DNA sequence: CTCGTAGAGTCCGTGTCA
């Protein structure tokens, strides 16, 4: 059910924008969990480029220019 | 109620005639005015749980689809097939009622 | 008719004879206020009350008791004015005489010492004005009557959700007035269970026990009992006839020689029968049947003592069989029939762990405070002042009124406490509606709902001081030493004003007084709330109590309520309504004797209201009280129906009183869908006065009960004839019959000019009388704000047209011509107030001089010397009103501007500008001028101005007024010397105090001249002492806020005239923006060339079912055209003769009209002046049902030469060509409404940014700007638009570096970004960091 | 118990009831401690006396957020029974120059000590029937350079 | 913060803080008086009262602040739920250059335009002003150009003209429900302080001309007028992004 | 087949939205 898959997101910054905080914070802090933000909402909440629309193209090239040499 | 209301706006409609409307309005206005709560919230958590789709790729190359015929909900067709289609791409080729077309 | 009335009479439609008029409609305010005032000896409701609860207040067992004499109000120290001028709470100190009473221990019984306090002070009572407002800190306050539930007893249902199996489940709530609440509720498996108000779930049994009940006792009480005799072998059972009713038969029931029951058939009602006329008393059983029964009593084995068979325990043979070799004849069982009679109780005991009065009261004790160790005593007192204390524990008059009704005893007043048998009988009838031999009540009843208006809740706030400060007075009365110190020391005053102020000033049922328009007061005062203290939250409820229950009829009314999130909780009452003795609500009915209809009206509440079959208004009397139909339309039990002419108890008073007043001012409700009456209701309260307010054409009759009920009119007192008129005050010559024997004089009326509203609006009152008018006690002197002759008049009426005018009116925006700026007559002025402040700062006092640094002297023009704006100038935005410098040094300059200093030699001012200056888009006159200094600062040359200004006008007042009634003094004087010996012709020419010094015929005649001449000496020193009061007054220092030197008060005038984006409105709820002013001539015009006013969208109407609003335009159509029709008769100037036929012609119009007009007043004048005031149009009155039918409005038309389905043929101004299809025109009635689009528009570019979070602060005073929400980001994310959320999110608003790096792009010319990270992103990482969990930003 | 009875006397100052009970059994140790019976002094005084000493120590100095001096907190108790005579006998209210009057301090400490007295409101404050914006939410920061001054230097 | 007016405003961690760093001087000074067992358990007891009331108050006794009854707010309040923060203050934020009023209607305007008040035009676009006023040297300075605005003469017209030629404006109404309740239009000067807005589209902002308000944002950056004229134009969203159909109809 | 243990269902209280 959309609550509990919303639930079950990769990103704990999305997870904690809308449920229970504390629980996704604490069960996030315990598990040592590490959020790559690879998302839409994510990169709202930091404040940059969108991965949607006019900022794809600059994320997919950025992932050219990341993670190589 | 049994008995309706015999009067209409053109005419006038007398006290006990009102009350009874007047019950209907305020009922339906907190009736929208709670509608719009639940819009609300149920709208939020559809797009909460869709934001991250993109379309990524130009094409999967998958064989599958799903087969849609016209709903024909009982007595009749409620819905065509070629609203149902209009704008999707097609799975596979399609045939006459005939083979070979 | 009256000479107010005679000046302008309205011609009324309506058939029925109102038998009652409205009563006074603020009623209920002022008198439950003088009831809580109201010094009486008899404790009855009154400050008298609370204190004989309270006192006398009774040492800690010292035997040196406090005891109360009475209370005393203490004049105001501030007149109203003032007290709203210098923003004080205009109050009364109260004094209280108290004794203080000391016995000796050990004495004699005997009193050592009684001393008496000299009137100690106990703090100051806020006073409600003539009005029934507050002034609490110079703004009016009203406090809005509360409804809520009535202390008592009620039986919920709860059904449905409870298992989702069906388990209705019954329960008894007890609510007490003051003290924790009672419930017992069920379970599943039927056991009772009480809980403590809002606590957990304890066995219902345990306070019984705790009662001091024993179990047997308990089972007594409740359960009917069944013997079991030993009657010559084996248990056999002595039998009720009626108990078997509806039981099928264990055993074969043959009794005295015959078979009655036959083993296996279920008894029938033949068998019962059977055995009931043949009169069977006693049976021998089978003991398999009594294998089943239960024990009532613990039969223990009387001869050697040991027990048996245990409370509540089943039969089984075993124990019958023990008792009977043991030889006890007789056994008590319970008769526990399952359908009727259920075995609640036996159940709660099987479950009941808890034995004696010891065990409950631990548990109770226990429970209450979870973990403190229980004690005897501790826990015996707790109970005992928990529900038997009178202190804590009242239930009311009220609630003892409810609870014993709901109980059906004839006793109406009881004890406060609960006695045990009340709880007793409640569990009675609880477990009797469980059984299905009674109904549950709906809280929603009116019966069950109580209106507590202003004067209860002031008592209770001051009954809590009081408790405070007794527990105060009983530390100070049994520690400390009792015989030196007077009873003032001992009581602290403090609390008990700081709680009265508070509830006064601080929650949410004291609100500030809706004051733009008299209907918002009336209407405001008028209002009922469920919100506040002791009563329901908008989240909690819950649709029950949203809806309009059938007996809101005639008592609230259905029809006006916020549609916003509170929908239902304010719902103003109703007009006829009034409140019970008790705090109900109650309505009028006329009584029927069997045949005749009489006049006499009895007030009827809901409860006993739901018993008789009332006729409605609407039904047919002749000339009697006769119906003329045997079968007439009544409600009995909350349904309609007919029923037949002999059976009708009461009827309806009149046919408004279903409705409040807002909603009975609106013409053709009869048409209008609920939806848009609410509407239009809701708006037209909010109408604001224009500057020119003239009449409705169509009303309903209320206009003039509320514009004279409404506080801003002028209104007779001792009718007379008019000696003096001038703009500002009214002075009346008293009728000689009216003249009080001693000192009548005359009465001067000074009546109030512009004065700033809570709103901002304009209150100004203008004469209505001219030089040597007679008037009547109870006539209208002056007009107050949207007032006019006496009648209400929210805004104006204008000529409309309905039809699409080039899309112009698309939406309902709605047209407007330019005639109707053109004269001005929806311009509205409106009064602004502003506030300089000059505090200490820690570098120095601000200074208010009008030297400003680098201020432009084009500004400075306009400043006396001392820094104030003349009173009189105009200024704008921008311009500077008062100079303000503060302290402020030490810059530390950067380098380059201090090369520019050396450069240049600019000597650096070291005090920075602060003037209040006019705030941006506002232009208008400053009429007036305020300056508080504090005492002890040296007062500025303008304030000397300001307080000689103020003296000399004070002294010249005061002298008017003397003089005024000097001359009026001295003319009854001569008046009664004609009497006794004529001398005027040698009296007018010797000097005035030569008429008093004269002398007359001993008699009462030569006492009357010593009372006036008393009466003049009196006055003569009364004045002066007023004077020197009233200098004394103005010249003492204001008490100013901690840190502030002086302000400076400036009233600013502003004329807003109507323009594009303002809203207007009608009565019917039609709504719309101005959307563009035409030219005269674009407007479509009529072939006469009169243009129309106003061009409104028609496909508003059907859609909306609002028809009413196109009857109104037909009816005011003909009513101008009548008024046409006599201007024109007028300005030919034909003749007496022919003005009053045509005038009476018109006046009777068909029949069924109840007007009765002349021709009965003067014949030639006095018509002339009614022409004149009708030539404006005829005013014509529909009440709101009993209104004009279509025929009637057809033949007025008619009567007005004018074609009689209501459309004209319109020529297009543009074009010159006709329109098709002829329209319709006439005049409607329209609002000005108060959203005016110059305050809703708003802008900024860049300004004042947030403390915490650096974002833009949200709000108009400073800048603010929109709150950009997650949906819009959503909308935003829909397109591909990404730079845009991008820039909106971190440059425009959060990122600090990077709005200051895009200021500078900007300004450049140059356009790209520097996004940063967002502020409140970096507060929300140290936050949690702030926290146990480390956040850290990896890379890769 | 005898801390206890002590304490409920001091029951208003913004302090913990069970602050209040731990101050004076620390009180209440250092005077066993410290009692001296060969001394001749009443033991039970002794105890109270030091109850005191450090209760109301611990109110003076921790109770208001910004500390201040003790003889200060002595002086607003002296004009709040100063305050609370004359308003009940008077009945209107005593101004500050009858204050003035009563004590011989030169007044411009009356109104410094009225100032100091003024406790810190909580930034939530809500703010009348808008139950969406606390007091938090209008605070300014005049730090801020202007951007316009940025712009000119 | 000191507030005009002497007195003071505080977040309730300042109480919290304070109240904690008091219990644990208290125990500090306990264990240096060897205080007995009783004593040193009631203040440890306090203290983790204290500091889970400063974490997250609410799940116990509900601590509340001095004098007043409302509970403070702990750390996790601030955090937590819609009205404190993620929620409130960094999704609902209070962007900058923009506008608010009422609407009306204007039927003459083409499709892709909307009336905009002047005074409004300047409020926003003020520094656009003062960028081509320093341009063209009708100004010396920025100082003096902002003299000029204040002093709104023919010259400020017709530079708030050039520049709003061909700048896209976004308007906006409250309840976005679908994307087309954002839209973007360019600008028509007009005098009044009321929005004009064109009909057509009046039904796709669910829109009524009876008091209804909207609001008005300004793209800064040149990739958003960008975006704003490519993607959001008025003209660019005919058909509704559910269906297919027209949402522009005649109405 | 019953005792001891295992499983299923229910209830209460708390957390969660406006
Ligand atoms: C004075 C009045 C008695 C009513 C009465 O019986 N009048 C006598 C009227 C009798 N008559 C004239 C109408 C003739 C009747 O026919 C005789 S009979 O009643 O039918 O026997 C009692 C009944 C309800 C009581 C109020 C409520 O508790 C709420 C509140 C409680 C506070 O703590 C104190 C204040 C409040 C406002 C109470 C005031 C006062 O205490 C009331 C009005
Ligand atoms: C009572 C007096 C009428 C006096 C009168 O009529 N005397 C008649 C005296 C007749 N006698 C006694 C001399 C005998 C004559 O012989 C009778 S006869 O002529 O022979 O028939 C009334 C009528 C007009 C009123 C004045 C106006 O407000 C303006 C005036 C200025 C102030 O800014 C406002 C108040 C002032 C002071 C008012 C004074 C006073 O309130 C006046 C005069
Ligand atoms: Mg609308």
């Amino acid at each position: 059910g959309i609550t509990k898959a919303s639930l079950a997101t990769e990103s704990f910054i999305s997870a904690a924008s809308f449920q229970e905080t504390t629980r996704v914070l604490t069960e996030a802090a315990v598990a040592g969990k590490r959020d790559e933000l690879r998302g839409l909402k994510e990169n709202v909440i930091v404040g940059r480029l969108i991965p949607a629309g006019t900022g794809y193209a600059y994320h997919q090239d950025r992932m050219r220019r990341r993670a190589a040499g | 109620i049994e008995t309706p209301i015999t009067a209409n706006f053109r005419e006038g409609l007398n006290v006990l005639q009102y009350f009874i409307s007047t019950h209907g309005a305020r009922k339906g206005l907190a009736d929208t005015a709670l509608k719009t709560a639940n819009s609300g919230y149920l709208t939020r958590r559809l797009v909460d749980v869709a934001q991250d789709l993109v379309v990524t790729e130009d094409d999967c190359g998958t064989h599958e689809g799903i087969m849609m015929t016209p709903v024909i909900e009982g007595g009749d067709v409620k819905e065509p097939l070629r609203d149902r289609v209009l704008g999707r791409v097609t799975a596979e080729d399609v045939l006459k009622p005939g083979t070979a077309d | 008719y009256s000479y107010t009335e005679k000046k302008r009479i309205r011609k009324d439609f309506g058939k029925r004879p109102q038998v009652l008029d409205v009563p006074y409609l603020l009623s209920i305010q002022l008198d439950s206020f003088q009831k809580f005032i109201e010094q009486d000896p008899e404790g009855q409701y009154g400050l008298e009350a609370a204190f004989r609860s309270v006192f006398p207040i009774q040492s800690y067992s010292g035997n040196s008791e406090l005891q109360y004499v009475s209370y005393r109000l203490g004049e105001p120290v501030f007149d109203v004015q003032e007290c709203q001028i210098r923003g004080v709470t205009y109050s009364a100190p109260l004094r209280v005489k108290l004794r203080l009473v000391i016995y000796e221990r050990e004495a004699p019984e005997g009193t050592v010492k009684d001393i008496k306090e000299q009137e100690v002070y106990m703090g100051e009572i806020p006073l409600m004005t003539d009005n029934g407002t507050f002034v609490i800190n110079g703004t009016e306050r009203v406090i809005v009557s509360q409804l809520h539930r009535s202390p008592g007893v009620f039986f919920d249902s709860d059904k449905g959700k409870t298992h989702s199996s069906g388990k209705v489940l019954y329960n008894a709530r007890i609510i007490p007035y003051r003290g924790s609440w009672l419930d017992f509720e069920f379970d599943p498996k039927d056991n009772l269970f009480v809980r403590i108000d809002r606590r957990r779930k304890l066995p219902a049994t345990i306070i019984l026990r705790a009662l001091n009940y024993t179990t047997e006792q308990i089972l007594d009480l409740f359960f009917e009992k069944v013997i079991f005799e030993i009657r010559d072998n084996k248990l056999q059972m002595e039998l009720v006839p009626e108990r078997l009713r509806g039981e099928t038969a264990s055993f074969d029931i043959e009794a005295n020689g015959k078979v009655y029951v036959e083993k296996g058939r279920r008894i029938t009602a033949r068998h019962i029968r059977q055995l009931e006329k043949d009169d069977v008393k006693l049976i021998e059983v089978p003991v398999e049947y009594i294998a089943g029964k239960v024990v009532a009593k613990d039969y223990i084995d009387e001869s050697t003592g040991e027990l048996i068979c245990a409370a509540n325990m089943e039969l089984s043979l075993d124990l019958l069989a023990k008792l009977s070799q043991s030889g006890h004849k007789r056994i008590e069982t319970l008769f526990t029939n399952d359908l009727d009679h259920g075995p609640y109780i036996s159940e709660t005991l099987r479950v009941d762990p808890t034995n004696d009065r010891l065990s409950a009261l631990v548990e109770i004790y226990r429970m209450m405070r979870p973990g403190e160790p229980p004690t005897r005593e501790a826990a015996e007192s707790l109970f005992e002042n928990l529900f038997f204390s009178e202190d804590r524990y009242d239930l009311s008059a009220v609630g003892r009124m409810k609870f014993n009704r709901s109980l059906l005893r004839e006793e109406i007043e009881g004890s406060g406490i609960l006695s045990k048998d009340d709880i007793i009988d409640v569990m009675k009838k609880l477990i009797d509606i469980r059984n299905g031999k009674g109904e549950v009540d709906d809280i929603d009843h009116l019966g069950n709902r109580r209106i507590r208006s202003v004067g209860e809740m002031a008592e209770n706030q001051f009954r809590v001081g009081l408790v405070r400060v007794e527990r105060a007075v009983k530390e100070r009365l049994s520690l400390g030493d009792l015989d030196t110190l007077m009873p003032q020391d001992m009581i602290n005053a403090k609390p008990i004003s700081a709680a009265v102020k508070e509830f006064f000033g601080s929650s949410q049922l004291s609100q500030f007084m809706d004051q733009n328009n008299p209907l918002s007061e009336i209407t405001h005062k008028r209002r009922i709330s469920a919100l506040g203290p002791g009563g329901l939250t908008r989240e909690r409820a819950g649709f029950e109590v949203r809806d309009v229950h059938p007996t809101h009829y005639g008592r609230v009314c259905p029809i006006e309520t916020p549609e916003g999130p509170n929908i239902g909780l304010i719902n103003s009452l109703s007009v006829y309504a009034q409140t019970n003795e008790y705090g109900f609500l109650e309505t009028p009915y006329r009584k029927v004797t069997d045949g005749v209809v009489t006049d006499e009206i009895h007030y009827l509440s809901a409860i006993e209201e739901g018993n008789y079959v009332i006729a409605q208004a609407n039904s047919n009397l002749d000339e009697e009280g006769h119906f003329v139909e045997d079968l007439v339309t009544c409600r009995s039990k909350g349904e309609s129906s007919l029923f037949s002419r002999d059976q009708v108890d009461y009827m309806d008073v009149s046919t408004q009183q279903v409705v409040s007043v807002g909603a009975s001012l609106i013409p053709f409700l009869e048409h209008d869908d609920a939806n848009r009456a609410l509407m239009g209701a809701n708006m037209q309260r909010q109408a604001v006065p224009t500057l020119r307010a003239d009449k409705p054409l169509v009303g309903t009759g209320m206009e003039r009960a509320v514009a004279v009920d409404s506080g801003v009119t002028a209104v007779a007192k001792r009718g007379g004839v008019v000696q003096y008129v001038d703009a500002s005050r009214i002075v009346i010559k008293v009728n000689e019959d009216e003249m009080y024997p001693g000192e009548a004089g005359i009465d001067i009326y000074n009546l109030t000019k512009y004065t700033r509203s809570n709103q901002n609006t304009c209150i100004n009152q203008m004469p209505c009388v001219s030089l040597g008018e007679p008037v009547e006690r109870g006539d209208v002197l002056a007009d107050g704000p949207s007032t006019d002759l006496g009648e209400l008049a929210l805004g104006q009426n204008m000529r409309v047209a309905f039809m699409p005018w080039n899309g112009y009116n698309f939406e309902d925006s709605i047209l407007v011509s330019e005639r109707v700026v053109q004269e001005d007559r929806f311009t509205t002025i409106h009064i602004q107030e502003l506030a300089c402040v000059s505090r200490d700062t820690k570098l120095g006092p601000e200074e208010i001089t009008a030297d400003i640094p680098n201020v432009g002297e084009a500004a400075l023009s306009k400043l006396d010397e001392s820094g104030i704006v003349y009173i009189g100038a105009e200024v704008t935005g921008g311009d500077i009103l008062v100079g303000k410098v503060t302290p402020k040094g030490e810059t530390q300059l950067t380098p380059e501007e201090k090369l520019l200093r050396a450069i240049f030699g600019e000597k650096a001012s070291d005090v920075k500008d602060s003037s209040l200056r006019v705030p941006n888009g506002v232009s208008g006159t400053v009429i007036d001028v305020q300056v508080f200094t504090r005492d002890g600062v040296e007062k500025d040359k303008r304030a000397l101005e300001i307080e000689e200004m103020q003296l000399k006008q004070a002294k010249k007042d005061l002298s008017e007024e003397l003089q005024i009634l000097e001359a009026g003094l001295f003319s009854r004087i001569r008046a009664v010397l004609v009497a006794g010996g004529v001398e005027a012709e040698k009296l007018d020419k010797l000097p005035r105090d030569r008429w008093l010094e004269l002398g007359l015929t001993d008699e009462e005649k030569q006492n009357q001249l010593e009372q006036l001449a008393e009466q003049y000496d009196e006055l003569k020193h009364e004045f002066e002492k007023k004077l020197e009061a009233k200098r004394r007054k103005i010249t003492q220092g204001d008490d100013l806020a901690p840190g502030v030197l002086k302000i400076v008060k400036v009233y600013l005038a502003v004329k807003r005239r109507i323009q594009p984006g303002d809203k207007m409105a009608g009565r019917h709820g039609n709504k719309g923006v101005i959307s563009k002013i035409n030219p005269i001539e674009d407007m479509p015009y009529d072939e006469n060339g009169t243009p129309v006013d106003i061009v409104l969208n028609p496909l508003g109407v059907p859609s909306r079912m609002n028809i009413g609003q196109i009857l109104e335009t037909h009816l005011g159509m003909a009513a101008k055209g009548i008024g046409d029709k006599i201007n024109a008769m007028l300005k030919q100037q034909q003749e007496v003769a022919k003005l009053r036929e045509f005038i009476q012609r018109a006046y009777d119009l068909g029949a069924d009209v109840r007007q009765k007009v002349d021709l009965s007043t003067f014949s030639d004048e006095e018509v002339m002046r009614l022409a004149e005031n009708l030539r404006k149009g005829m005013p014509i009155a529909t009440p709101v049902f009993d209104g004009a039918k279509e025929a009637e409005i057809k033949e007025l038309l008619k009567l007005g030469d004018l074609p009689t389905s209501g459309q004209i043929r319109l020529y297009d101004g543009r074009t010159g060509e006709q329109f098709e299809r002829p329209v319709t025109v006439g005049y409607m009635y329209m609002l000005k409404l108060n959203h005016l689009v110059d305050d809703k528009m708003h802008a900024r570019s860049t300004g004042s940014y947030s403390l915490v979070t650096q974002q833009p602060l949200g709000g108009k005073a400073q800048f603010g700007g929109q709150r950009f929400g997650e949906m819009e980001v959503w909308a935003l994310e829909a397109y591909g638009a990404a730079y845009t959320l991008q820039e909106m999110l971190t440059v425009k608003s959060d990122d600090v570096n990077g709005r200051t790096k895009m200021y500078k792009n900007i300004v450049d010319g140059n356009h790209q970004m520097e996004p940063g990270m967002p502020e409140s992103f970096n507060v929300l990482l140290k936050e949690i960091r702030s926290l146990g969990i480390n956040i850290e930003l990896e890379d890769e | 118990r005898l801390v206890i009875s002590i304490a409920k006397k001091y029951t208003n100052r913004g302090l913990q009831f069970l602050d209040l009970i731990q101050e004076g059994n620390i009180g209440l140790m250092k005077a066993v401690d410290k009692f001296e019976y060969r001394r001749g002094y009443k033991f039970s005084t002794y105890a109270t006396w030091w109850i005191r000493q450090a209760i109301t120590r611990s109110i003076a100095d921790q109770a208001r957020t910004i500390r201040i001096p003790v003889h200060m907190i002595e002086t607003i108790n002296k004009l709040n029974r100063i305050s609370r005579q004359m308003l009940q006998e008077m009945g209107r209210e005593p101004t500050p120059e009858e204050l003035a009057e009563r004590m011989l301090m030169p007044e411009d400490k009356i109104r410094k000590v009225l100032k100091i007295a003024k406790e810190p409101i909580s930034m939530e404050t809500p703010i009348g029937d808008d139950e969406d914006s606390h007091l938090g939410d209008f605070i300014e920061d005049t730090t801020l350079e202007l951007p316009l001054d940025s712009a000119t230097t | 913060v000191p507030l005009d007016g002497g007195r003071f405003a505080t977040s309730d961690l300042n109480d919290l803080y304070r109240r904690v760093i008091n219990r644990n001087n208290r125990l500090k000074r306990l264990l240096d008086l060897a205080a007995p067992d009783i004593i040193v358990r009631n203040e440890k007891r306090m203290l983790q009262e204290a500091v889970d009331a400063l974490l997250d108050n609410g799940r116990r006794g509900r601590a509340i602040t001095g004098s007043n009854k409302r509970p403070l707010k702990s750390l996790a309040d601030m955090i937590k739920g819609k009205q404190g923060r993620f929620r409130q203050n960094l999704l609902g934020k209070r962007v900058d250059y923009s506008g608010r009023s009422v609407i009306t209607v204007g039927p003459y305007l083409r499709l892709h335009q909307c009336g905009l008040p002047k005074k409004m035009a300047l409020e926003l676009f003020k520094p656009f002003i003062y960028g081509k006023l320093e341009l063209r040297g009708l100004a010396t300075t920025i100082k003096a150009a902002k003299k000029m605005v204040e002093r709104e003469e023919a010259v400020v017209w017709d530079i708030l003209d050039e520049v709003i030629r061909e700048h896209p404006v976004l308007l906006n109404r409250a309840p976005t429900l679908h994307r087309l309740g954002i839209q973007a239009f360019e600008p028509v000067l007009i005098e009044g302080k009321a929005i004009q807005l064109h009909p057509l589209v009046c039904a796709a902002y669910n829109a009524d001309f009876d008091g209804d308000q909207m609001a008005v944002h300004v793209p800064l950056t040149l990739e958003a007028q960008l975006e704003a004229r490519a993607l959001m134009m008025s003209t660019n969203n005919i058909l509704s992004p559910a269906n297919g159909e027209p949402i522009i109809v005649p109405s």
